[PDB]
RNA sequence: CCCCCGGGCUACACGCGCGCUACAAUGGGCGGGACAAUGGGAUCCGACCCCGAAAGGGGAAGGGAAUCCCCUAAACCCGCCCUCAGUUCGGAUCGCGGGCUGCAACUCGCCCGCGUGAAGCUGGAAUCCCUAGUACCCGCGUGUCAUCAUCGCGCGGCGAAUACGU
């Protein structure tokens, strides 16, 4: 029962999905700026473009990297929140439409519950859920080790914004609660740094087991 | 005006729910006979069961009985053409079972492949049974 | 006067005419403003924004689109669009706003399907059957 | 002004709203218990869906006008579910699109032509334009961008 | 009245010399022709399998017989006809004609 | 008592195939509308002389694809199965029945150990 | 007396098409009324025309 | 040796490979609104009209195919019912009836309607395919064909994530 002003909505000024602007958007994090792309756009949509060149996705608007990271079917091939899930047709894969309101619906109760900005609320929850230590194997003389080694920031937001979308997904799997709903409490709770956050959580466990065993 | 349970023929249909999806519990009626009678009998098949007068009961019971003097062509029904009368109608509960079980028995009787094939237990249509059907 | 121009997505075609008018724009007889989806609807008017009501509502374009789906017929009219009001302005800071944008409204786009090949020929070209003895 | 001004669905509700008056449509014998073709497994929970299946039907050959009962067969056709076998696409039935036709040509919105198909009449035209109209005069406040138009 | 040929061939060569000629054959004389009007191309496509027998890995050759069409109006006058009909076509060339 | 969708065997006697295919189920029906082949009207003569006189001998044939009619209630015939003639007595619920239905072709299994 | 040896005139089935050349049964390409086999037509294709062309 | 007539390769306590359908809301149903490409077509494709609830049946234009036909594809959008439940999830199995091809449908074929409503609540050890219009997801053509596609070979629709290494 959608009203027609949100049905046949047409935008007047050039903002995301014309409803929502970036230039009040800040970032404090001086290690994800230049990756972090808040060009003036409407459509967050590019048409597979920008992923043969190796350093291509930072010329991507962040929130069609949210959309893309969305458009999944769960964990297949390894466990999250303690089971498979394998949907394998019910899943909204090359299915970019599903997506894109997921993500709007999911604004609109952040602006609705927070009444700020949604992608400042987004800023937030990427830079609190982005980890800056990891492990690795490392060899010398022939034996193997476990070593603590730095992140880069390219990666960090692929951790962060695969967390959170998985995240969603364990808290949508088999629940009357439904995937916005899911999305919207998730990037609350990263932004204000609460332990029920899968992201946070999942940060700070890997930083833990890096400082165990640097 | 609100029956949590009600009593149509033999069986007790929940209340909560609609009446096209309530008439289901009975063996016999599914969703699509269930709409083609109430709306035979005249009757909101959106409505919550329970919201059922006498009147409506017995109607429903009535067309039960027999549904193809009601209108419900002979091609919307369980059992068109039986055996020994011709006669088109309707089994339920009691009577379907006996049907299933005397057509099971008269073929038996004759010793035909099909029946055979039921004393058996086995695939009766024209199943390959190498590779499935086990146990 | 009158303008003709093209555009080309995967497998669809679309042709505009503009000309002077009020701001009526149409999609298969159709007005944008009532075009669905949503994501097909930006698509399609993100030149216009860009452009401005002060080029827009003195101009009436028709577009008829044939062949490859609705996102690729969105894009392909996008493209004619675009098109169509820089031939008919012949305005320069357009050009460099729209080719600032996206270069792709003005350039096309040269990605076409690949060919299947015989291990799993109805899935693709790199797709086969598994091995799991 | 013209159909091709307002969406589909508003104006066939709009529709199927006024074709209640014409004495000449109404369901046959046979409506209240029949599906919409093979492809479908439960009949329509709607209790006026003549209504609506005509008003499709008479929308769809104004515009795409002279068609015959082959190929709306295909436009209401759908994907069926066959079990454990894979989904395929199968045609609709051809008595509700035969009676649906033959009570419009009854009330005179529509007439065949000797080979292809049928096309609607200026009374017809009348019809459907002023519904639209109607309608488009009470979309255009909710967008103001569907005046200029 | 007009007169229509129609040219089928798999070698271009032969159809080139048949459309040349016919041209010479027009513009020697002044009368109006259209084309030669290039018709989609037609292909028979046939794939099949290599091996003889069913072990080994499955492979297929794909081999193609490609059929290339002209059309061509040209008025139908008599000294048209006359001086075209007499032409030797390539035996790997098929020509139809007929009057509208 | 017995009754074949409301009929006795007495009135089906009397009844032409115009009428008894009405009864049947379709497949037999569309199996008599087409027609009987030289194998099925020569296995009719001998069931009609043999109800009736001349023919005394068992009656035996390959004829599997044949349906049962009335008229042959009351008799016992041989039907090949592969590789050898089963008989079959005739009864009145085997009517709208194929003649193959009572001759099986193979062999209940008993199975026994998987081996390597 | 001599008839125990003819075939039948059949119109449908695997036993209705041999080929040309060799006298197989079952595999016959059979597009665009080539009777042939596919082991034989894979030998005899560019006698015919057919080229490769990918 | 080779030609007919009937059976079998379709038999089933079990072990294995490659797949299809599912275990639901990133959904099921009802009604409306859209949008392709490759290929094929003589007793072959068949528009158009009339019968029938459906499967299907009766006439019949045009087409030897840039002219006619197969052909208004599905996923997708809108509104209403269902709200976490062996369920309006899931379809196995079985009864009655109606059909088409074929000389012949029991062994042993495909389709339609009304009923019936089995396991299945995300899966151990282990293992597989994929770097761009590619993979996942969706449906059509053709080969085999009198009738029969969960197959092979191809066609398009929607459309990513990571690494530019060892
Ligand atoms: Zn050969």
């Amino acid at each position: 029962a959608k009203p027609l002003t949100e049905r046949f909505f047409i935008p007047k000024e050039v903002k995301v999905m014309g409803r929502w602007s970036v230039e009040d958007v800040t970032v404090e994090d001086p290690s994800l700026k230049p990756y972090i792309n808040l060009d003036a756009r409407i459509l967050p949509h590019s048409h597979g473009r920008y992923a043969k060149k190796p350093f291509g996705k930072a010329n991507v608007h962040i929130v069609e990297r949210l959309i893309n990271k969305v458009m999944r079917s769960g964990a297949s091939h390894y466990k999250a929140g303690g089971h498979f899930m394998r949907r394998e047709h019910r899943s909204i894969m090359s299915k970019k439409m599903k997506a894109y309101e997921v993500v709007k619906e999911a604004f609109m109760i952040i602006e609705r519950r927070t009444k700020q900005n949604p992608i400042q609320v987004l800023v937030k929850a990427i830079e609190n859920s982005a980890p800056r230590e990891d492990t690795t194997t490392i060899a010398f003389g022939g034996i193997r080790y476990h070593m603590s080694v730095d992140v880069s920031p390219l990666r960090r937001l692929d951790i962060a914004l695969k967390n959170i979308a998985l995240g969603a997904s364990i808290k949508c799997y088999r629940n009357k609660t439904t995937y916005a709903q899911a999305l919207a409490e998730e990037i609350i709770a990263a932004a204000n740094k609460d332990p029920k956050s899968f992201a946070y959580s999942k940060k700070e466990e890997i930083e833990r087991i890096a400082q165990s065993s640097r | 005006n609100f029956r949590h349970i009600v009593r149509v023929a033999g069986v007790d249909i929940d209340g909560h729910k609609q009446v096209r999806w309530a008439l289901t519990g009975i063996k016999g009626i599914g969703i699509n006979f269930a709409t083609m009678v109430l709306r035979v009998a005249g009757i909101d098949p959106f409505m919550k069961a329970g919201y059922l007068t006498d009147e409506q009961v017995k109607k429903i019971e009535e067309i039960l009985a027999d549904p193809v003097a009601h209108g419900i062509p002979a091609w919307a029904v369980n059992r068109p053409k039986d055996y020994e009368t011709g006669k088109d109608m309707h089994l339920i509960t009691a009577k379907l079972v006996m049907a299933w079980r005397e057509d099971v028995n008269r073929l038996r009787r004759i010793r035909a492949y099909r029946g055979i094939r039921h004393e058996l237990g086995l695939p009766v249509r024209g199943q390959r049974t190498r590779s499935n059907f086990r146990h | 006067r009158v303008i003709q121009t093209a555009g080309k997505r995967k497998t669809a075609v679309a042709r505009a005419t503009i000309r002077e008018g009020k701001g009526r724009v149409r999609i298969n007889h159709k007005p944008v403003e009532i075009i669905e989806p949503e994501i097909a609807r930006f698509t399609i008017m993100e030149p216009l924004i860009l452009a401005g009501e002060e080029i827009v509502s003195r101009v009436d374009i028709d577009v008829k689109v044939e062949g490859g789906g609705f996102m690729g017929q969105a894009e392909a009219a996008r493209v004619a669009i675009a098109r169509a009001l820089v031939e008919w302005t012949n305005d320069m800071n357009l050009k460099e706003k729209f080719m600032k944008y996206d270069r792709t409204m003005l350039v096309g786009d040269s990605r076409r399907t690949e060919p299947h090949k015989p291990n799993r020929s109805t899935k693709g070209p790199r797709a086969k059957r598994q091995k799991s003895y | 002004a013209t159909v091709y001004d307002v969406p589909g669905d508003l104006l066939v509700e709009r529709v199927a709203k006024a074709l209640k008056e014409v004495p000449e449509i109404k369901p046959p014998e046979w409506a209240p218990f029949v599906k919409t073709g093979r492809h479908k497994e439960r009949l329509p929970e709607q209790e006026d869906w003549w209504y609506y299946r005509v008003a499709s039907v008479f929308r769809k050959v104004y515009i795409d006008g002279p068609v015959g009962i082959e190929r709306l067969r295909t436009w209401y056709g759908g994907r069926k579910n066959r079990g454990h076998a894979p989904e395929h696409f199968y045609k609709a039935g051809g008595s509700i699109i035969r009676k649906a036709l033959q009570q419009l040509e009854a009330a005179g919105f529509v007439q065949k032509v000797p080979g292809e198909g049928r096309i609607v009449t200026p009374k017809g035209q009348s019809f459907l334009d002023k519904i639209a109209t109607e309608l488009k005069k009470e979309l255009e406040e909710q967008i103001p961008e569907l005046k200029k138009y | 009245q007009k007169a229509r040929i129609k040219l089928a061939s798999t070698n271009i060569k032969a159809l080139n010399e048949v459309t040349d000629q016919i041209k010479q054959i027009a513009e020697r004389t002044g009368v109006r022709m259209s084309g030669p009007i290039p018709l989609p191309t037609k292909r028979i496509r046939i794939t099949t399998r290599k091996s003889p027998d069913g072990e080994g890995s499955a492979t297929f050759d794909r081999f193609e017989l490609r059929v290339h069409k002209r059309l061509v109006d040209i008025e139908a006058d008599e000294r048209a006809m006359r001086q075209i009909m007499r032409i030797r076509v390539p035996e790997d060339v098929t020509i139809e004609i007929e009057l509208i | 008592e017995f009754r074949y969708r409301g009929y006795t065997l007495d009135e089906l006697l009397n009844m032409s195939l115009e009428e008894f295919a009405k009864l049947l189920p379709s497949r037999q029906r569309r199996s008599l509308k087409r027609g009987l082949s030289p194998e099925q009207k020569k296995l009719l003569r001998k069931i009609r002389l043999a109800k009736k006189g001349k023919y005394n001998k068992p009656i035996r044939t390959h004829s599997r694809d044949m349906i049962v009619l009335p008229e042959m209630v009351g008799m016992t015939i041989h039907v090949y199965n592969g590789k050898e003639f089963v008989p079959v007595e005739i009864k009145e619920e085997m009517i709208g029945h194929y003649l193959g239905e009572f001759a099986m072709t193979r062999k209940v299994v008993q199975h026994g150990s998987p081996g390597v | 007396k001599a008839d125990y040896n003819k075939r039948k005139p059949r119109k449908f089935g695997k036993g209705a098409r041999r080929c040309m050349r060799c006298g197989q049964y079952g595999p016959i390409i059979r597009i665009h009324g080539l009777m042939l086999c596919r082991h034989c037509f894979r030998e005899v294709a560019p006698k015919l025309g057919f080229k490769k062309y990918e």
